[PDB]
């Protein structure tokens, strides 16, 4: 009927509106996450520099940490990032099928594999499949701001201070592109000695690869840079003083690396 | 000489004046800072931040860290800080009652362990809190 | 429509003089025929024009032409009804036309006069084979920048115009020259404006085009090239905005 | 084969001698022109070419002709 | 039947000066079905009148009283037939709705916009309250002026969407009751004028503070 | 300028005298609502309104008359 | 459907239902394109308010028990406009949108939520 | 439909099945507009799930009839 | 198409056919706007299933093969039947699409599977 033919056709002009002012505003928040990860910098790269400065003075031999020791993996804590809401492409089931592949490998390894649902699809997608192991539905009220950050913290020290889960590897997906993003998995306990993020196997430094991407456009289309400038530590007068020795002083410390690399993983994820 | 209190959550700058008289906890007890207060280097712990300028000084609390009350910069590195009078004392008694709740229900051991260090995080929540 | 075609036609076939000839409007004189052809009692043709739709908009379409004596240039306004371009009379109307001038309000809002969007006018005789490979790729050139400014108008506002790179901020700062040299102070609207009319030829055009578009005078205020002539008139007013921006 | 003189065509649809072959498009798409094209396409060939215009505009056909005339074909 | 219609549309119009200057506005109706409004009689009298005002179930429906529909209606005559108070205000009036009229798509993201397009949302939002009036209450020239302006400077950013009826109401009555030069400038003048200008915005602040001492 | 008391008309769809304006609209829009709205308006200034009724109910007739008598229209 | 003819109260509570089922119909294929989770607090709060009052404008009818199985109800004005003030207003806001359907009054309609809500319990 | 309704039936047929038609389009509503929601609460799950349940006892293959006893 | 006529399996496998195509013809409205990763677990595997269905469906002809190139198969029942069974088992499901297309057999679809797997 003319009428359900023309109502059908304002029905997906709607859409179409609808649609393309969704764009503007993922774009829109694409801006303010970036414009997020510039003002976290100071946190993590002044640390870096603070926690370099540590291995250049104890001259690494005077270390005995509770987040660098490895004991070997008998039970793991894979940690699943993922986002909260839909339409999104399949930015959610690309990490759903990595997490499934990256069990089938190390379930015969590490027999009891823990999974930290961390999102709102990932607390959909567990407790749908039957029951794998999942200590705290971390889901986004409010938290995902500084409360997330500081509860997945929470969790992994408690998880990581008894020392049975340990070779904890969570699961984002650095948006190294604005078109292609994977899941990465970076080994972020047991922390190491130096600020070198922990890749497979945690044997590769990854202070490189590490990078921050800002928008701009290529000729025709708006597209994301990888951009980046990034030094090594100076000594900062190492005459510097310990309020106490310095194996507690860095075990005191390492919580708030702990909790920066949480809160960037969080804002790459986004 | 004069130093820069430059302190800093995660994402942000909290707090970045240039006050007079300083005085924030760490690991082994209690600590102060005056102006050119000697290279140091202290993992402030879950302790309330007392910061005097001229007229004031307004308790700023703080979940732990890392300071440096070094040449002409004192930076306090904290996972997440909460100044006293902005966090409002009932609410802050009223998670203090949950959490102490929490710990009564501390019957595992990572629960226990977890159970401590958010309930002294909390703890000095309300410790910069009514004052 | 037939009183006004051959009134043009004596025009030109006598006194060989270039005539236009406005139509106003095509379809309505389609409708009429077909109202002429239902009293008629003929019966109808599709959706309900005449059946002799394409002879009879034969028969006023083929008197205007260019003879050896002169040429009547027929400039009709035409309706799309039912916003169909496949209805009967604008089909027919379109197999007759050579080139549509499209105007928009957004410019007539703004205040790009005339209302003219360079991108919904088409014409046919835009061929290279036709009106030389230059005219040719400075229009190709000018299009392609003003195609990509509406389509950088969404993504410019959010991102910030200094976060585009070198280049799509070129082309947003060319675009901006262009769409505002389209500008024309007319010689019938200068009653109601005040500035005088002016006469551009194809000469000034395509150079005025060719020195915004290579580069050469991006150095230049926008408004230093709206409402103007051609680029001669261009230069002379932004040499006056900049003594007047002095001081 | 008819040589249509066209990459195109030739390459994928071979018309050949005696096969009625349809040219079918929106306004303006160049049929006119492919069908001038392919007649242009005959001058080596012994096939004479014939084309009609039913309803075709004056100017339109005129042209036809005169390019026609122009390459003597 | 396009004859017919033609005759009697063009019986109506305004007469010369020597002829007397009589005139004759002809406000026809045609009523359309299921939206169909490119139907022969439609269409017929669409092409022979000048104006079309356009009415809508949907907004009808939605409360937006009359329903007419504002990106579909036209006037070939034009602001020419405008009081010049009317002109100045709506203008403005026409640019907001415009802008508003393209957010509409932006409502339900009015969380992560910025407060620009935010607070253009705001202000076409109040402005559809402005135009909704009640049954057969028709308003004078100067009200509409009163209402257009409160609406078009920026002085119902402040209410809630749904008192901006209820405190435009109050705000004509009280400028009627205590400054009665407004009224009798624009009769005079039928031109806004800055002490005009100046008395409605002292006017529209002194009810806008006895109304929300309330 | 023709005041029809609408602020939507009278700001943005300006009627004059001697402009011959279409009121169009679907079953129960409000069509002889405006007609009412701008003959009620028209108390004021000095013009003579025409209301043609074409198949009505005499009812409706009726309710419109009634009104514009107990409004002195 | 006027104010001096049927009272502002009427008047006013048959204005809100029309504009809710309106702003319903006008979100419906929006939400059948996009999913229900992405909407507004006050578009959700909308939504499940006129589903649950397209229930409640439904009645078991005296002659239509054949059809339904349930007895007819008479429902008058002051009980119609009632529940449709406190349906619109948010008191039921938490009862299930199938305790509104074939219900006569309101206070029947509390009841069929309190009856569901028991049959769960069981 | 159906212009005679429960006299179309018997007794006990009409004790079993009178409000079933309303119900089972109610559901078909419920299931069908159930799959926008991501998360359904309990009351509205186990109704979706009977209606489901419902609408595969109404096969019928062909040539076969179901008395009034098998119906019921 | 009625089991006393044409044989139990041959009546099921079609009515499975039937059935999965009825399915991808509904989603194919959404898929059309939103694309395939927005559908379930079971909407995805019966958009997949469909998907190499209906390109197992064809079959290079005899009287074609001057237009395609390809000789033509001939296919009847006795593999027809099977071939399907194999590919709504889902035992197949590994491999892509293009293996069913123009092929006769489910063995020569598996074949040209292994070639597009020899072209690594
Ligand atoms: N291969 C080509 N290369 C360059 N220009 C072309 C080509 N083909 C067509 N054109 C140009 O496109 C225009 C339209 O060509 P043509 O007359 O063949 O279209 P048509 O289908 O006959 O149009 P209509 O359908 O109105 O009769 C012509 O002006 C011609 O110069
Ligand atoms: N601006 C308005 N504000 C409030 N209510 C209105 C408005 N316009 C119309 N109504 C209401 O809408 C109802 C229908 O109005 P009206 O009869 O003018 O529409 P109509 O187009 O004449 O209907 P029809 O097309 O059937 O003649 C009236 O009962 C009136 O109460």
């Amino acid at each position: 009927n003319l009428r359900e033919l023309r109502d059908r056709i304002g029905s997906v002009k709607n859409t179409q509106k609808i649609t393309e002012a969704m764009k503007l505003v993922a774009a829109a928040k694409v801006r303010r996450a970036q414009e997020a990860v510039v003002n976290g910098r100071p946190f993590s790269e002044t640390l870096v520099e603070v926690l370099y400065n540590m291995n250049e003075q104890l001259q690494t031999e005077d270390v005995d940490v509770p987040l660098t020791k490895i004991r070997t993996v008998k039970k793991v804590a894979l940690m699943v990032v993922t986002g909260d809401r839909g339409l999104c492409g399949g930015f959610n089931n690309m990490l759903l099928k990595k997490a499934e592949s990256r069990i089938a490998e190390l379930k015969k390894l590490g027999v009891d594999y823990t999974i930290i649902s961390i999102g709102k699809k990932g607390n959909t997608y567990f407790i749908r499949r039957p029951e794998i192991p999942v200590d705290r539905y971390f889901d986004g009220t409010n938290l995902p701001t500084a409360k997330e950050a500081q509860a997945i913290a929470d969790d992994v020290f408690s998880l990581f201070v008894s020392e049975e889960v340990d070779k904890v590897e969570m699961l984002y997906t650095k948006f190294v592109s604005l078109v292609k993003s994977d899941p990465v998995i970076h080994t972020l306990l047991p922390l190491s000695p130096k600020g070198e993020i922990c890749d497979i196997n945690g044997k590769c430094v990854d202070a490189a690869e590490d990078e921050l991407f800002r928008l701009t456009t290529k000729e025709g289309k708006l597209t994301v840079e990888r951009d980046m400038i990034k030094t090594e530590t100076p000594a900062f007068s190492p005459i510097l003083e310990f309020e106490q020795d310095p194996a507690q002083i860095l075990d005191a410390l390492l919580p708030l690396y702990l909790n920066s690399q949480i809160l960037r993983a969080l804002q790459e994820s986004l | 000489m004069t130093l820069n209190l430059c302190v800093l959550t995660p994402n942000r700058s909290i707090w970045n004046s240039e006050v007079k008289e300083i005085i924030l906890s760490t690991n082994s007890g209690q600590i102060g800072v005056l102006p050119n207060h000697a290279p140091t280097a202290t993992a402030v712990d879950i302790g309330i931040l007392r910061i005097r300028l001229n007229d004031q000084w307004l308790t700023l609390a703080l979940m732990g860290g890392f300071a440096r009350i070094g040449n002409n910069e004192i930076t306090i590195l904290v996972n997440d800080a909460e100044r006293g009078s902005d966090i409002d004392p009932q609410e802050a008694q009223q998670t203090l009652e949950i959490a102490e709740a929490n710990l009564r229900k501390a019957e595992g051991k990572r629960q226990k362990i977890e159970a401590n260090l958010a309930l002294r995080r909390a703890r000095t929540r309300v410790e910069a809190s009514n004052t | 429509g037939l009183t006004a075609l051959t009134m043009a036609e004596y025009f030109r076939d006598v006194n060989e003089q270039d005539v236009l000839l406005f139509i106003d409007n095509i379809f309505r004189f389609v409708q009429a025929g077909s109202e002429v052809s239902a009293l008629l009692g003929r019966m109808p043709s599709a959706v309900g024009y005449q059946p002799t739709l394409s002879t009879e908009m034969g028969s006023l379409q083929e008197r205007i032409t260019s003879t050896k004596e002169g040429s009547i240039t027929s400039i009709q306004a035409v309706y799309v009804p039912a916003d169909d371009l496949t209805d009967p009379a604008p089909a027919t109307t379109f197999a007759h036309l050579d080139a549509t001038t499209v105007l928009s309000r957004g410019l007539a809002a703004k205040g790009i006069y005339p209302a003219v969007d360079p991108l919904d006018s088409t014409s046919t005789m835009l061929q290279p084979r036709i009106v030389g490979e230059e005219h040719y790729e400075i229009a190709q050139r000018v299009k392609e920048t003003l195609q990509r400014y509406k389509e950088l108008q969404d993504i410019i506002a959010i991102l910030g115009l200094d976060e585009l790179s070198e280049e799509d901020r070129l082309t947003v700062a060319r675009a901006r020259k262009i769409e505002r040299f389209l500008s024309q102070p007319f010689f019938v609207a200068e009653v109601f404006t005040g500035s005088p009319g002016k006469y551009v030829g194809l000469a000034e055009t395509i150079r005025g085009f060719q020195l915004i578009l290579s580069g050469e005078l991006d150095s230049l205020p926008e408004q230093a090239f709206y409402l103007v002539g051609n680029i001669d008139e261009a230069t002379a007013k932004a040499m006056n905005l900049e003594m007047e921006s002095k001081l | 084969p008819l040589q249509t003189g066209l990459i195109a065509i030739d390459a994928m649809i071979p018309v050949g001698r005696g096969q009625r072959e349809l040219i079918i498009g929106d306004r303006q798409t160049g049929k006119t022109a492919v069908a001038t094209d392919t007649i242009l396409n005959q001058q080596g060939q012994n096939v004479i070419c014939v084309y009609v215009a039913i309803g075709q505009k004056a100017s339109s056909v005129a042209q036809v002709v005169t390019n026609f005339q122009e390459r003597g074909a | 039947v396009f004859y017919l219609h033609s005759r009697l549309l063009e019986r109506a119009a305004k007469l010369s000066s020597l002829l007397g200057e009589g005139s004759m506005t002809a406000l026809p109706i045609v009523e359309t079905q299921a939206g169909d409004v490119s139907a022969y009689i439609p269409t017929n009298v669409i092409s022979i009148t000048d104006g079309q005002i356009f009415l809508s179930a949907d907004l009808f429906n939605a409360g937006i009283r009359p329903a007419i529909n504002v990106g579909i209606s036209v006037s070939r005559v034009g602001s020419a037939a405008q009081i010049k108070a009317m002109k100045k205000v709506a203008g403005k009036l026409k640019l907001e709705l415009a802008q508003f009229a393209e957010l509409e798509a932006f409502a339900q993201f009015a969380s992560d916009l910025d407060k620009a397009t935010q607070n253009q949302l705001a202000r076409g939002q109040r402005l559809r309250e402005l135009l909704k009036q009640p049954q057969s209450a028709p308003l004078t020239v100067e009200e509409q002026v009163m209402t257009i302006y409160t609406g078009t400077n920026g002085y119902l950013d402040s209410l809630e969407l749904d008192q901006v009826r209820k405190y435009l109401v109050e705000l004509r009555t009280y400028v009627k009751t205590n400054k009665p030069e407004f009224q009798e400038i624009i009769s005079s003048t039928k031109t806004f004028t800055e002490e005009a200008e100046a008395l409605l915005k002292e006017a529209i602040q002194e009810q806008m503070e006895r109304f929300l001492l309330q």
